[PDB]
């Protein structure tokens, strides 16, 4: 008796203040901390509609999504520590050479 | 139910006193008594441990419905693991889980 | 007065109109990342109500 | 089971909210292992118990161990994003704020025109989904063990130290 | 379903590219052999094009909920398979000067083969979610595979935090789909709707998240805006890697996800569409005018002919040769690209540090080597779509297509994209013919040459007889 609507919509919230997370930060780590956000948003809202369904579907994209999520952080730390390694801060704005 | 709330209910009765134990103590402590760059080997076996972990989901998944699963499922089993080992073979095999070069 | 050839300059109005939209546009490839995902955000806005319009 | 998916769904809400204004790179870390927390109680709400059991064991268990791990490898004290606040100016975060605002009532009003008979919440166990995970998913898990090898391989060439 | 011997021999190229994976990862781990593991990746490579004949053989049928094959899985297959070879064979004279570990390049480009192949043959929400991954995450590692230059850095943190935004953005469309309908096959996205109801909000809106996923990943506006930095940041051999078995395998089960769900035909989406296209070649060939570095203006010649095949794609169910239009616009499209990219990456090898600059100079290219030069100008020829070219007969079918479903808007837009593309890439080619101030000798560099020349041949020899490419596209026709 838990509507399906309620699900999507605390999924959806959480999908929006992760990218404005994404969005409003410059720090690097503060980037890939609200796309993880995202992600665990968009895998809660496939949980909530494989529960509404009564389907294994729903938990089985969740696994794929967090074997994304998991292999992205990981990708996304490393280009991370390379950019504090060579240069020392993690403001991207400095990294914006090309243009035009 | 009665069985199941009643469990429901002592596993909630077993948080909340272990919760309020650790507060209390750690109250009692306060109150109680006179007053007068590391490298990048640590974040390589992180996330090591993570890819790891998320394939040993992927076997946790697998154990509990083996006889469910047949034989097939014991061969793509057979191959996911064969990859894990392979992956691990890798990462051994270049230095990457050495601690020590 | 002719002799600067009017319709030629006319037809080469496009070709100038062109250039200055390409300008225009090449402006917002200002290589940040942040604008980069706030302009993904406004298109899947604007994508959205446009579906929800239609 | 409905008041714990309320307060749970609160929770997750609150904690987000507050990782995306921190400055404390920690806290916010912090915050958001609680928000994971609470959607892990979300899902245990609806039935979906793996997939809660997964969300602590692996996102709010590894993945964030691995994001822990790299804050202290930096040594982030706050140093030249701090002395800033720049995102806590009004003319930096209210853009993307109407942005977010206007693609969340937007989603909204979408999902409020869908049929809907309720999640009756019966426990979907481990079993089920390790059952489809190896019957008519099988391509899906061998091809994300391919996945995990290839951000394996990808994070080992990147993130070394030479 | 279950798993058959039957399907096993319609699974032979993901079987065969899996199998080259773990091979060349444990050929790595018993010696690093640059030349070994190079021949190991592009023998298995070739393996799988070699197996999409047994694949023929073996018919069209259902291998799993998740993928199907078919005679169209066959020729993106062959498509995807084509553009990673030339990617190993380009790869291998720059990775020649690459002083870090030379080998998990090959590995990384086999894995996104891989995600290629299931993309080709994906059917399913959960197998093309899954081949996009497997697809961007190579890319990732590619794209920075030279990571301690500046720039190759710089453009793997933008593709990857983008990608990451792109691919919640489609999962959660995703998700919102399936909260809709409550099947994840492709037939059944829509099914459950009736009496003129298709247009069912929830629905609508899954979809538009994962058009901005899928957009972003086809380089359509406005989720265009990554497309020069990541081309021009990346390595060569990676950009022609990223410009044609990406979109290629992308662009294809965006096809198969259109034709096969019943909400392709909603008036909405297509409309939606129509507006991306138009914006997509207009602001694709706008920003390409005034561009000096060919890396960029390649990248905005990707947006124009990615929303060239859009056009192609929006009169699917109005058209009757849409598919035949996208198949033969693609292989045209994938030789030059291949030929473009393979010449900036033979001007641009071997990797000369991270320090040194890599800018192309094209400038004056003739006299110093003729024939790269001769096969540039007939690259950017194709691209303009200009006839003795095959270009020109994938325009050709982008503008029979939008005639046949009167998409005027879609036409118009066509004609004039093509006229700005016929400037920048014919400033292009009399630049390459020009002077310049001032101005390898391996086999396998030789290798790259005759696989830049034997695609200049096809595109000139199909340009003036298209016949053989439109039957061999004819006859890859996919379950209706
Ligand atoms: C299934 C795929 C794998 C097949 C079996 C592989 C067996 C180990 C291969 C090998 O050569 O192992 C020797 C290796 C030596 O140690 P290492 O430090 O990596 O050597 C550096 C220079 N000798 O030592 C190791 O690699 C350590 C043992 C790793 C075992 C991983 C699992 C292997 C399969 C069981
Ligand atoms: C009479 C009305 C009814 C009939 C209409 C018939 C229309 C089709 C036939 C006529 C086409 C007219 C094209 C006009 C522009 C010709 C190209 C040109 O002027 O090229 C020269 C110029 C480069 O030289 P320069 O002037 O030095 O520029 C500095 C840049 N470095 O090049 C440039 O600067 C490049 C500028 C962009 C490319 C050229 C402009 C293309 C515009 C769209 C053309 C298609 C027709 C659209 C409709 C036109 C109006 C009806
Ligand atoms: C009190 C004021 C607030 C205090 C601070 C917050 C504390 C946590 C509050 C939220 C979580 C607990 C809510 C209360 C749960 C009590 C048990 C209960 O209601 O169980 C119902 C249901 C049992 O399952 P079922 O079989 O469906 O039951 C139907 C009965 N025939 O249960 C279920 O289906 C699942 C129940 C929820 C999942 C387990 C608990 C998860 C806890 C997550 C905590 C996250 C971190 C919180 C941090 C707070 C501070 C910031
Ligand atoms: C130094 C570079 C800094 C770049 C910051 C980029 C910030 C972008 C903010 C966009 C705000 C948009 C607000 C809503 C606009 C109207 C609704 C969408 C379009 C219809
Ligand atoms: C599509 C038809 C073919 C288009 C051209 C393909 C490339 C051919 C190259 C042949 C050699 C060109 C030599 C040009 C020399 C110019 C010398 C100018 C002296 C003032
Ligand atoms: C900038 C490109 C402009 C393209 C204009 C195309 C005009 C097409 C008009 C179609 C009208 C159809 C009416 C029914």
């Amino acid at each position: 008796m838990i509507p399906l609507q309620h699900g999507l919509i605390l999924a959806a919230i959480l999908f929006v203040l992760g990218l404005t997370g994404l969005v409003i930060r410059r720090n690097l780590l503060f980037m890939l901390i609200g796309l993880e956000i995202m992600i665990n948003a968009s895998a809660l809202a496939f949980v909530v509609a494989g529960s509404y369904w009564g389907q294994t579907d729903g938990q089985v994209m969740y696994i794929l999504a967090i074997s994304l999520a998991a292999a992205e952080a990981s990708i996304g730390l490393a280009l991370l520590l390379q950019l504090h390694r060579r240069r020392q801060n993690l403001n991207i704005d400095s990294v914006s050479e090309m243009r035009g | 139910s009665t069985e199941v709330i009643a469990h429901h209910w002592a596993f909630a009765i077993f948080l909340i006193v272990a919760i309020g134990l650790c507060c209390l103590m750690l109250v009692g402590g306060w109150f109680l008594g006179g007053r007068a760059r590391l490298s990048a080997k640590f974040y390589l076996v992180a996330m090591f441990f993570v890819i790891f972990d998320v394939e040993a989901l992927y076997l946790f998944a697998w154990s509990t419905s083996i006889r469910e699963s047949g034989w097939v499922g014991f061969v793509e089993a057979a191959i996911f693991i064969f990859v894990l080992l392979a992956g691990l073979v890798y990462l051994v095999r270049i230095g990457a889980l050495d601690w020590t070069p | 007065l002719l002799k600067r050839d009017p319709l030629n300059s006319m037809m080469n109005i496009p070709a100038v109109l062109s250039r200055f939209a390409g300008k225009g546009l090449l402006l917002s490839e200002n290589g940040y990342l942040r604008w980069y995902v706030a302009s993904m955000s406004i298109g899947a806005v604007v994508v959205l109500a446009l579906l929800m319009v239609l | 089971m409905e008041f714990a998916f309320y307060i749970c769904g609160l929770i997750a809400i609150l904690a987000t909210l507050r990782v995306i204004t921190h400055t404390n790179p920690v806290h916010a870390l912090l915050y958001l292992i609680i928000s994971l927390l609470a959607i892990s109680g979300v899902f245990f709400s609806l039935g979906a118990y793996f997939a809660g059991a997964l969300e602590i064991i692996v996102y709010a268990g590894a993945i964030m161990v691995l994001f822990v791990f790299v804050v202290m490898m930096l040594n982030l004290g706050g140093s030249e994003i701090e002395q800033e606040r720049q995102w806590l100016k009004p003319q930096v975060w209210i853009g993307p704020a109407i942005l977010s605002a206007i693609m969340l009532v937007v989603i909204v009003y979408a999902i409020l025109g869908v049929n809907d008979q309720g999640i009756d919440g019966t426990p979907i166990s481990a079993k089920a989904v390790g059952i489809t995970l190896f019957g008519p998913y099988v391509l899906a898990v061998e091809l994300a063990s391919m996945l995990l090898l290839a951000g394996l391989v990808v994070a080992f060439h990147v993130g070394r130290e030479e | 379903m279950t798993i058959t011997p039957q399907n096993l021999i319609a699974l032979l190229p993901l079987l065969i590219v899996g199998l080259t994976v773990v091979v060349v990862m444990l050929s790595i781990a018993w010696r690093r052999n640059h030349f070994l593991n190079a021949t190991l990746s592009v023998i298995g490579l070739n393996a799988a094009l070699v197996s999409l004949w047994f694949v023929g053989q073996a018919g069209a049928m259902d291998v799993t909920p998740l993928m199907r094959v078919d005679g169209f899985a066959m020729l993106y297959t062959g498509l995807v398979l084509l553009a990673s070879l030339a990617t190993c064979t380009f790869a291998y004279p720059w990775l020649e000067g690459y002083n870090d570990n030379k080998d998990e390049f090959y590995l990384l480009v086999l894995i996104a083969a891989l995600g290629g192949i299931l993309l080709a043959n994906a059917n399913h929400l959960a197998s093309l979610f899954l081949g996009i991954e497997l697809i961007s995450l190579p890319l990732f590692g590619l794209v920075g595979y030279a990571f301690r230059q500046k720039r190759s850095l710089e453009a793997s943190i933008k593709y990857t935090i983008l990608s990451a935004a792109a691919s919640s953005f489609l999962l959660f469309g995703m998700a919102l789909v399936y909260a809709q309908s409550g099947d994840l096959s492709f037939v059944a996205l829509g099914k459950n709707l009736g009496d003129g109801m298709l247009n069912e909000p929830l629905l609508l809106a899954g979809f538009g998240l994962m058009i901005v996923g899928l957009g972003f990943k086809l380089s359509l506006v406005p989720f265009h805006l990554w497309t020069p930095d990541v081309y021009q940041g990346a390595p060569a051999p990676v950009s022609t890697f990223l410009a044609t078995a990406s979109k290629i395998a992308i662009f294809g089960v965006v096809m198969r996800l259109f034709l096969y769900a019943p909400v392709g035909d909603s008036e909405a989406i297509r409309v939606v569409l129509a507006i991306i296209a138009f914006a997509s070649i207009i602001f694709g060939n706008l920003m390409a005018l005034s561009q000096t570095n060919i890396k960029r203006l390649l990248g905005y010649s990707s947006i124009s002919h990615l929303g060239y095949l859009l056009v192609a794609l929006i009169a699917l169910q109005t058209g009757e040769m849409s598919m035949e239009a996208v198949g033969v616009y693609l292989a045209g499209y994938l030789f030059s690209s291949l030929g473009a990219f393979g010449v900036v990456s033979l001007m641009s090898s071997p990797y000369r540090g991270p320090d040194a600059d890599s800018l192309f100079s094209y400038r004056g290219l003739f006299w110093h080597r003729p024939i790269l030069a001769a096969v540039m100008t007939v690259m950017m020829l194709s691209l303009a779509g200009i006839p003795m070219t095959l270009g020109f007969i994938g325009k050709f079918y982008v503008l029979a297509v939008g005639v046949q479903a009167h998409l005027w808007w879609l036409v118009g837009a066509v004609v004039v994209g093509s006229a700005i593309g016929l400037y920048y890439y014919l400033r292009v080619a009399v630049s390459l013919y020009l002077h310049a101030p001032e101005q390898p000798s391996n086999w396998q560099y030789s290798a790259g040459g005759i696989v830049v020349l034997i695609s200049a041949l096809l595109v000139l020899v199909l340009g003036v007889w298209p016949q053989p490419l439109i039957s061999i596209v004819r006859l890859a026709m996919p379950l209706m």
